[PDB]
């Protein structure tokens, strides 16, 4: 996240990092005790594991749970041979169940008409510890950023990349501050009235917070009755 | 009276009213808002900010 904050303990539960080859590669979301909900450009075959209750990446604060992927779900419509960033949104089934606590709580996720009322509120937090400058290295802290809805017709002129229908613009019209790489799969939330939803899947960009350029993000509500039902306890 | 206007005043959603919560929550005696029915409901921060 470029031109964000740095986030409290505790204060985006539903977060977790994955780790590969190279640490805090992506975010991700905790759907339940089991599954985290990602972007399938960010997974693949390749060993991952979350973590979930992390602040600092560098720095054991004992709220941390560390979990290895046993099952790697991308949307069946996801082909990164013909779009890289379209239908991107994957699940991970965890080895063992996640805790719930104050530092491990599930992100809410409401029907596909609710979903898409409340992204058209127009206004999400995103978050992740991925990159804090355009090129630069990934943030120490969980970072976060209020990002403004961006209409579809200002957001088709800002690209000569195809935006589909259940993608979306969030950002800045100077720029400054918008998720980076690094952040992918993390969430795009919504609060209602105290509660946060999921209303979108952080997913690319062309660079990062140039000013007429916008982050794109999946839909969730293209994708909630695939999330519940392959997350069922 | 509509889920059209205001949502019918409903917290979380709404159906043509009678009000509703997400998994977790419980609808409140005043059958418009919600709350917690589990110790760590979704969406809720818990920890002292
Ligand atoms: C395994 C894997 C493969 C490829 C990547 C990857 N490569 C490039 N850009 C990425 N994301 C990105 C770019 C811009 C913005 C924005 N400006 N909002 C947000 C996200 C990205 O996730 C990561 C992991
Ligand atoms: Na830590």
């Amino acid at each position: 996240v470029v031109g964000g904050e740095d986030a409290k303990p505790g204060q985006f539960p539903w977060q977790v990092v994955l780790n590969g080859k190279v640490d805090a590669f992506c975010g991700g979301s905790i759907v339940n005790e089991k599954w985290i909900v990602t972007a399938a450009h960010c997974v693949e075959g390749v060993k991952i594991t979350v973590v979930a209750g992390e602040h600092n990446i560098e720095e054991t604060e004992h709220t941390e749970q560390k979990r290895n992927v046993i099952r790697i779900i991308p949307h069946h419509n996801y082909n990164a041979a013909i779009n890289k960033y379209n239908h991107d949104i994957a699940l991970l089934e965890l080895d063992e169940p996640l805790v719930l606590n104050s530092y491990v709580t599930p992100i809410c996720i409401a029907d596909k008409e609710y979903t898409n009322i409340f992204l058209k509120f127009g206004s999400g937090y995103v978050s992740g510890w991925g990159r804090v400058f355009h090129k630069g290295r990934s943030a120490l802290v969980l970072q976060y950023l209020r990002v403004p809805l961006v209409d579809r017709a200002t957001c088709l002129r800002s690209t000569k990349f195809t935006i589909y229908n259940n993608m979306f613009c969030a950002g800045f019209h100077e720029g400054g501050r918008d998720s980076c790489q690094g952040d992918s799969g993390g969430p795009h939330v919504t609060e209602v009235e105290g509660t946060s939803f999921l209303t979108g899947i952080i997913s690319w960009g062309e660079e990062c917070a140039m000013k007429g350029k916008y982050g794109i993000y999946t839909k969730v509500s293209r994708y909630v009755n695939w999330i519940k039902e392959k997350t069922k306890l | 009276v509509t889920c059209n206007i205001k949502n019918g005043r409903c917290e979380q959603f709404c159906k043509n009213v009678v009000c509703s919560c997400t998994e977790g929550y419980r609808l409140a005696e005043n059958q418009k808002s919600c709350e917690p029915a589990v110790p760590f409901p979704c969406g809720r921060v818990s920890v002292s900010q």
